[PDB]
């Protein structure tokens, strides 16, 4: 007997909702972590409310990460030790509210959706999200230990990968979102520039051939993601 | 940053 156990589940997805509307991203996350934890698969449509809702926590957290990072290097090179140890101490904190909230993501995809996740198109979208908040650890974690973090993500995305490749056209936008952040990965994290453009190069072209195929709306979600595939291509190259 | 990943 579960009608309550149902009905808290509803209530948390329409706070999510009700969160995502009134751009409240953290209650978001909050209410879709609540959501997760009732055991039931996600729609499509909860899954997109679980990943903006994460994405947006995690985007404020690196976003400041970078810049708290980027003003800390500057202040090894001066010797500016006067307003030196406050920058690096609100730096450590910020980036251990970020490894926190990517643990908590993480926690989620291993314990609750990857396994309980019923057809491919979903199979793909969780272990690509394994995939990037490994990433946003790696982009903070040095050493030994950001390696064994790329051995993760990596291993994650070439899972989604390969059931990609089986089971969605290329012009797939989750197919083509997955191939741009592995692609990203390469080059930014794991220091594989090489694949990182073979693999940018191959999504756009293999993309590109199959636009004339589609619907409007299709090719608008397929063209956007091509034009963020070949702008990282001018980037790169 | 000027690379960019899904926007989702």
């Amino acid at each position: 007997h579960h009608h309550h156990h149902h009905m808290e589940r509803a209530s948390l997805i329409q706070k999510a909702k009700l969160a995502e509307q009134a751009e409240r991203y953290e209650d978001m996350a909050a209410f879709m972590k609540g959501a997760v934890e009732k055991g039931e698969e996600l729609s499509c449509e909860e899954r997109n409310l679980l990943s903006v809702a994460y994405k947006n926590v995690v985007g404020g957290q690196r976003a400041a990460w970078r810049v708290l990072s980027s003003i800390e290097q500057k202040s090894n090179e001066e010797g500016s030790e006067e307003k030196g140890p406050e920058v690096r101490e609100y730096r450590e904190k910020v980036e251990t509210e970020l490894q926190g909230v990517c643990d908590t993501v993480l926690g989620l995809l291993d314990s609750h959706l990857i396994k309980e996740a019923g057809d491919a198109e979903s199979r793909v979208f969780y272990l690509k999200m394994k995939g990037d908040y490994y990433r946003y650890l790696a982009e903070v974690a040095t050493g030994d230990d950001k390696k064994r973090i790329i051995d993760s993500a990596r291993s994650a995305y070439q899972e989604a990968m390969d059931i990609s490749k089986k089971e969605m056209p290329p012009t797939n936008p989750i197919r083509l979102g997955l191939a741009l952040n592995f692609s990203v990965f390469h080059y930014e994290i794991a220091n594989s520039p090489e694949e990182a453009i073979s693999l940018a190069k191959t999504t756009f072209d293999e993309a590109m051939a199959d636009l004339h195929t589609l619907s409007e709306d299709s090719y608008k979600d397929s063209t956007l993601i091509m034009q963020l595939l070949r702008d990282n291509l001018t980037l790169w190259t | 940053r000027r690379v960019r990943s899904d926007p989702g």
